[PDB]
RNA sequence: GAUGAUGUCAUACU
RNA sequence: UAGUAUCUGUUCUUAUCAGUUUAAUAUCUGAU
């Protein structure tokens, strides 16, 4: 039945599509034991590139049964292909590749994907390097709370890209802390996620707008995971910093906080004592019955 | 680039061609909250369209789960100007 | 106006039992400027039934926090940690700390170590020596925390509450040494000292906190960390005793945040992240809401646990009654 | 300028135009903001402080006359014995009861 | 309007953050006393730089990844293994506090670096055999801390032949609540 | 001198090898490589008790003459 | 080529550690070593 | 080469998988 | 160390109070909200005893509480502003005894805010019209209506806004049939904001703002 | 920009702690029990606390300063 | 030990 | 397609103050 079926996913009707997709992906849910792995390995091949599609129902579709397929076969001959196409691609494509990645880490488990993954990760080839940064902020972006065990095993390679002189990788990087931290959100992760911060922060004075962005976006994240308790500490000195470039950044880090936190930060504020015209304690809060 | 008004009772609306994705943050992974417009970006004929081309609409708009997550929900009317 | 009251014995005085009212003169509010204060002294005679005017000690601030240690007493006068002996006709000020930050609010004691509660700044670890007669100050919290009051679990644990309605949970790390001793050459991390305590626990209650205590309600059971809220209610948290059952009430709290939402619109994780974010809890006033969503539900909710809606209930009734009820 | 004439724009970026008088090592001029930051833990300002009778902390860095450190020295001595326990507790000092 | 550096530290009851540019803002007063609040970590110095924080960072060079210990264990074909160290040998990697930022050569300095005895390197290259005597595997620095007494610096450490008894020294010198089970 | 220049140490001697050799006499606040090296410990006495008690240490025929 | 001050760091490009420069191939550090810096740089190497 | 030992890969998987469940 | 929090008694202080019929009955019962629980209590007219019908957890800070019923209905919804920037009409169902949540308008961020409305409350004595409204700047007016299956349909809400503008309290006005005004009491900051010299504090005098909504007219007119 | 309490580089300290302070008053009367706590300190009713923070809500740090 | 700024370069990536 | 980055080349009196601006330089504008 099922090679039968593998022509007919070139069709370009979306219906036969999508029924077709959703049909192997019930074969290889319940019924995978009479297909061998290698044509398995052929209908991933030609189920990567449907993951663009601009219907939604075949885009759903083909992740279960990607999903479906790659819990049905081992991790790893289908993630050393996804790999291996990492490598080899540069281009549109291996976004594709990447969310396939995070499908078998949703759908199998993200520890037969994470060793290999960080492994192909020490070439110094770069390139390289920024698709597994990627694939890794998509990854942990798709699977949210299920990454809440796996933050302490990417720690230590989103320290090298956090520290790298290419500018990319930090850009790159700091997606994967703000997907990581809004993932991760209430399930006791504040300690890695400080600790990432601390390679975040200093990247608030870049000046490329992509990374910048990317920078503000960790940081609101960060601000869901970690608290505005702890963004504001970090906020605090600059605020009125002598030169106009900090107060700049520090007030715009400060406008996102306070838009997104401003009933908590009453807790957070510092002491800040009178003087001979204004008084500025808050009296009430210092009431002690 | 962003409306930005008080929304309303008016549920956004997305076309064919973005179908499942976040209006404000472009992500395709999980959908949470029912996007609601301002009564002027629905007024006359502009019911139905998608809130980010202004063409016809065939599934409603959704916030991520991450803009959800952070409040982005609650800005206002995310139709794009 | 008394602020603190405390009972306690003496080296230097025999069995008697020594009650310390700590009395603001004249202070008002707002603004706040105190006129002084004094630290009545009573013997309580007649087996606990009669106090009497022995003496009053005067002090420059509010003595907002009286606490026994080691046969002597610790007295928090304004933002000065004082160890007090009792004297003949006053109070004898032993030793002094005065690197407190704004205005201490408590005092706690276990074993050597003295946990003192900012009104502002978090819990602050002090290290009394016998010898030499020093209040060494070796670790502290790195939020602001207006901390009504502190409770003590363990010699490295300390509970607290918050002026805002928040629960945290506070522990040293292991391996910090405690026998540390110019000031000028040596700086802490932050403006504080040179080890800093982790947060191991923060929730959100929504109503105020003064009184938290290390109890078992019932016989038999086991040991509770109770709370009692300014609004009238009384809560309390139960530790977990196993991965499995950890692992089944997250699920469940999971379930019941997203299939049952709170009536006002709040998110529930939300609100109990409502300062600081929320850690190592689970909020069993939702998981509690399972027995009154609709059946339904109830096994729409419980069968991706793969478990009946009565085992569910009967997980949820085994968690309140094999703790305190 | 170390060797072969140094180029001009090397000369104002590093900002040797404008030039730092300290006192404390006595009157020493220092060409650049960079270097003058980096002379106050150098072997000259130390041994200007020893001469002062100050132990040279970071509380007097970016401090250049002799009354303003003097100054500094005496405010910073006074509170940091106001912030020493020192011992003067009271030992029953109206012995009556 | 602007008063002098010496003038603010003489002001201010915290003198040590206070910087050559701090008299330049528009309130320098709010601006030291925000610098003296608690938990507040230090703005990143490059701000001052010119060289966009990282591209100094050229010449240096570096492994080009290093492996956590559980995963380098598993020879990176049974997934039992791999679920082992990602579940039963994923020790927690050294994380740091948060008023500990990031610069230039942060990974170059070497302060993280136990007292009364050298590593074998570097007892090797003081001419020292790794062994539990007290002849030669004290160093030569030990015999002054015999001649002259311990030092002032480490006393817990009992220095053989003077605080430690010479066949003793092999190496040349409350439960918590709420965990689970 | 809080800081104690140790001459006579040649480059192939770590920084990290120097801060452990001079960490059995105190904590070594900071170090510094220049040919000589530089430790900067805690305390004033403790320097110089390191001073007093690695001259001798003939590393690899290289004493560390450390002085103030 | 054989001179130490020519190597591939951990990103793919070459870097002279000499000048502390980066050049994304083999052409742009041989131009780099016909300029200035680098002559500059040996001849202070020189002494 | 790896298509050799895929049928055992697969197999060691569905053991894996068999033994986790 | 992972804990579980329980509620072994419930808050028992009562921030807010209403009376209405919240069961569609003749007899009337009490909305009280004590501060993150609503609970409907019902007085006995024979025994002269307070029965707690429903006590549920609502999670959030209930920062005003005001019930309205419409032209000729004979039940009373209860309108819930709180801190989640929502505004929730809810109505009582005695067969199931929960609350359903009828209608859930959002218009603000989540919290105790300054701006985002929650705090004051007012309905129109005929149920025609709600106002939500904040400490500052913010006021939001919801025409309320029925369709032929005598439900409940909200519209989109009439910013009424006015900035530097402190809300001491506001009210509906008893009209009658026309068209419905609600009542503030303001205090317009700005004059004080900009004046060293203290005297505009002195002299900024309360302002009792009557706001009309026209119906027809579908805006709000000060 | 437009939300009331949100700051720039060229904020003061007056204008940014009258924020802060007008922030926290609307705080107070929003969380119940604040305002309990607030209300057991002073001996004053709920409604005499709400009314003295609206009063302060008009200048909640005096008058400001001069440039 | 402080490497910035610009274009006629030239070379790479989007 | 037109944006960024990296090499090469250039990078402005070892003569003095004031003003705009800058965190400070730098830049620009006038006088010696
Ligand atoms: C509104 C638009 O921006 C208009 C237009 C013309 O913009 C250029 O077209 C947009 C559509 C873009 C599409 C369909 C891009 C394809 C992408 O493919 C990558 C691989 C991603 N795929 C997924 O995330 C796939 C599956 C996920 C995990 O599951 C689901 C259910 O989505 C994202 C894009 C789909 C249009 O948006
Ligand atoms: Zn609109
Ligand atoms: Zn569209
Ligand atoms: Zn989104
Ligand atoms: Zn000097
Ligand atoms: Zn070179």
């Amino acid at each position: 039945l099922l090679p039968r079926l593998t022509p007919i996913l070139k069709n370009r009707h979306e219906k036969v599509q999508e029924n077709c997709i959703d049909l192997v992906g019930r074969i290889a849910d319940r019924g995978a034991e009479y297909v061998s792995a290698r044509e398995w390995m052929r209908i991933c091949f030609e189920l990567l590139e449907l993951l663009k599609a601009h219907k939604k129902a075949i885009r759903r579709a083909t992740v279960n049964t990607f999903g479906y397929i790659a819990k049905a076969i081992g991790p790893h001959d289908v993630l050393a292909t996804l790999l291996n196409n990492l490598k080899v691609q540069e281009r549109q494509n291996r976004v594709c590749t990447t969310v396939a990645i995070a499908i078998v880490a949703e759908t199998c488990s993200p520890f037969t994907v994470l060793p290999a993954l960080m492994n192909e990760y020490r070439v110094p080839e770069l390139n390289v390097q920024n698709g597994v940064l990627k694939s890794l902020s998509f990854l942990f972006e798709y699977i949210g709370e299920m990454g809440k065990d796996y933050i302490y095993a990417v720690t230590p390679l989103l320290e090298d890209a956090l520290m790298d002189r290419d500018l990319v990788h930090r850009q790159t990087a700091s997606a994967v802390v703000q997907h990581m931290s809004l993932g991760v959100y209430g399930f006791g992760c504040e300690d890695s996620l400080n600790h990432l911060l601390n390679y975040v922060w200093p990247n608030v004075f870049e000046t490329s707008p992509h990374v910048i962005q990317a920078v503000m976006g960790a940081l609101e994240g960060l601000r869901v995971a970690i608290g505005p308790c702890r963004m504001l500490q970090y906020c605090l000195q600059g605020l009125f910093h002598p030169a106009r470039k900090v107060r700049d950044v520090y007030w715009k880090i400060y406008n996102s906080i306070y838009i997104g936190s401003q009933d908590a930060l009453i807790a957070h504020y510092p002491r800040i004592y009178n003087d001979d015209k204004n008084t500025y304690i808050r009296y009430e809060l210092d009431y002690i019955l | 680039i962003f409306c930005r008004k008080q929304a309303g009772v008016a549920i956004g609306r997305l076309c064919e061609k973005c179908d499942g994705k976040c209006v404000i943050c472009d992500s395709y992974v999980r959908p949470c909250t029912l996007v609601r417009i301002c009564d002027e970006c629905n007024y006359g004929s502009y019911q139905g369209r998608c809130v980010i081309c202004g063409g016809p609409g065939v599934s409603d708009a959704y916030y991520c789960k991450e803009c959800t997550i952070q409040e982005k929900d609650r800005d206002g009317c995310p139709k794009i100007v | 106006a008394a602020f603190s009251v405390a009972v306690c014995r003496f080296s230097n005085t025999g069995e008697d039992w020594y009650v310390l009212v700590g009395v603001a003169k004249d202070l008002i509010l707002n603004p706040r400027s105190v006129a002084g204060g004094f630290v009545y002294t009573y013997k309580l005679v007649n087996n606990g039934e009669k106090l009497e005017f022995l003496h009053k000690t005067p002090v420059e601030e509010v003595p907002a926090a009286i606490a026994p240690f080691q046969g002597r007493v610790l007295i928090g006068v304004g933002k000065l940690l004082r160890v007090y002996d009792l004297g003949k006709k006053k109070l004898l000020r032993k030793c002094e700390n005065k690197h407190i930050a704004n205005y201490i609010s408590g005092i706690q004691t276990i074993g050597h170590r003295v946990i003192v509660s900012d009104v502002q700044e978090s819990f602050i670890w002090v290290r009394y020596k016998r010898n030499e007669n020093q209040l060494i100050i070796f670790a502290d919290d790195t939020y602001p925390r207006w901390v009504t009051t502190a409770s003590l679990l363990d010699y490295d644990t300390v509970a607290g509450a918050d002026k805002f309605g928040n629960i945290c949970v506070v522990r040293l790390p292991p391996n910090t040494n405690d026998e540390v001793d110019k000031a000028l050459w040596d700086r802490g991390l932050l403006n504080g000292a040179s080890q800093k305590a982790e947060v191991i626990m923060n929730y959100h209650v929504g109503e105020t906190v003064l009184s938290l205590q290390k109890t078992t309600l019932i016989p038999g059971g086991s040991e509770s960390l109770v709370y009692t809220t300014l609004s009238g209610g009384i809560g309390i948290l139960v530790p977990f005793t196993s991965h499995e059952d950890h692992d089944f009430f997250q699920h469940v709290e999971m379930h019941l945040r997203s299939e049952h939402p709170p009536l006002c619109g709040r998110d529930h994780l939300s609100f109990r992240s409502y300062y600081f974010p929320v850690k190592n809890v689970i909020d069993g006033d939702l998981c509690e809401q399972f027995n009154s969503m609709e059946p339904n539900k109830q096994k729409n909710v419980s069968e991706e646990l793969d478990r009946t809606p009565p085992e569910v209930s009967k997980k949820l009734e085994d968690i309140r009654t094999r703790y305190a009820f | 300028w170390d060797g072969k004439p140094i180029p001009y724009w090397l000369y104002k970026l590093h900002g040797l135009n404008i030039n730092y008088n300290c006192e404390i090592c006595g009157n020493y001029t220092y060409r650049g903001p960079k270097a003058f930051q980096r002379h106050f833990a150098e072997w000259r300002h130390a041994h200007g402080m020893r001469c002062l009778g100050i132990p040279n902390t970071a509380h007097f860095a970016n401090v250049t006359q002799i009354e303003d450190a003097v100054s500094l020295w005496a405010k910073l001595k006074l509170q940091k014995a106001s912030e020493r326990w020192q011992p003067d507790t009271e030992e029953e000092y109206e012995d009556s009861s | 309007n602007r008063f002098t550096v010496a003038e603010l530290k003489q002001l201010v009851a915290r003198p040590d953050v206070v910087e050559m540019h701090d008299v330049t803002a528009q309130d320098p007063k709010l601006l030291v006393h925000l610098k003296a609040t608690r938990n507040s970590v230090p703005v990143p110095r490059h701000w001052c730089f010119k060289r966009k924080y990282l591209q100094g960072k050229r010449g240096i060079e570096k492994p080009p990844f290093e492996l956590p210990d559980f995963i380098k264990r598993t020879g990176i074909i049974d997934y039992q293994k791999l679920h082992d160290a990602f579940f039963k040998w994923q020790t927690k990697p050294k994380l740091t506090i948060h008023g500990d930022l990031y610069y230039e050569g942060k990974e170059f300095e070497t302060r993280l670096k136990k007292p009364g005895d050298l590593s074998d390197e570097l007892r090797i290259s003081l001419g020292m055999p790794v062994g539990p005597n007290a002849h030669k595997v004290p160093p030569p620095w030990l015999i002054a801390m015999q001649r002259y007494g311990p030092p002032p610096s480490y006393p817990n450490l009992k220095i053989p032949g003077l605080n430690s008894p010479i066949p003793e020294s092999c190496s040349f010198g409350k439960p918590l609540y709420g965990d689970v089970f | 001198d809080a800081t104690v220049y140790v001459g006579g140490l040649d480059e192939k001697v770590s920084e990290p090898l120097l801060w452990e050799l001079f960490l059995q006499a105190g904590p070594v606040v900071n170090t510094h490589m220049p040919g000589y090296g530089f430790v900067e410990f805690l305390s004033e006495e403790d320097a110089d008790y390191a001073i007093k008690i690695m001259n001798m240490i003939k590393l690899y025929g290289k004493p560390i003459r450390v002085n103030k | 080529n054989k001179d130490p001050y020519f190597m591939k760091n951990h990103l793919g490009s070459y870097e002279c550690k000499l000048c502390l420069t980066l050049h994304n191939n083999e052409g742009s550090y041989l131009a780099h070593t016909q300029g200035k810096k680098h002559q500059t740089n040996l001849a202070r190497r020189a002494a | 080469a790896a298509a050799a030992a895929r049928a055992a890969r697969a197999a060691a998987w569905r053991a894996e998988q068999a033994a986790a469940a | 160390m992972f804990l579980y929090n329980l509620t072994l008694q419930r808050a028992t202080g009562i921030s807010f109070a209403i009376h209405g019929n919240f069961s569609g009955t003749k007899q009337q019962e009490i909305v009280v909200s004590r501060g993150k629980i609503l609970e409907l209590l019902r007085p006995d007219p024979n025994t002269g005893k307070v029965h707690t019908l429903l006590t549920v957890e609502v999670f959030g800070v209930i920062r005003s509480l005001m019930a309205f019923r419409l032209t000729g209905g004979t039940k009373d919804y209860i309108v819930v502003g709180s801190d989640s920037g929502r505004i929730v009409i809810l109505e009582y169902q005695p067969s199931k005894n929960m609350f359903e949540k009828i209608h859930q308008e959002t218009f603000g961020k989540s919290g105790c805010r300054r701006i985002v409305p929650g705090q004051f409350l007012a309905v129109d004595p005929k149920g025609r019209a709600v106002m939500i409204s904040a400490i500052e700047k913010q006021k939001l007016v919801y025409i309320l209506n029925r369709d032929a299956a005598a439900r409940l349909t909200i519209s989109s809400p009439l910013e009424a806004h006015k900035a530097n503008t402190l809300v001491y309290h506001v009210v509906g006005v008893d009209v009658g049939f026309e068209n419905p005004m609600f009542a503030c009491l303001e205090m317009d900051y700005e004059e004080a904001d900009n004046d060293p010299t203290g005297e505009a504090a002195a002299n900024t005098q309360q302002t009792l703002t009557f706001y009309e909504l026209d119906l027809g007219l579908n805006h709000v007119v000060r | 920009s437009k939300y009331i309490g949100t700051g720039h580089a060229d904020t003061t300290k007056w204008e940014w702690l009258v924020n802060q302070h007008r922030d926290s008053y609307c705080s107070y009367m929003g969380h119940f029990d604040l305002l309990n706590y607030f209300a057991i300190a002073e001996n004053e009713s709920k409604a005499r606390v709400r009314f003295n923070l609206m009063e302060k809500m008009l200048q909640p740090c005096g008058p400001p300063a001069d440039k």
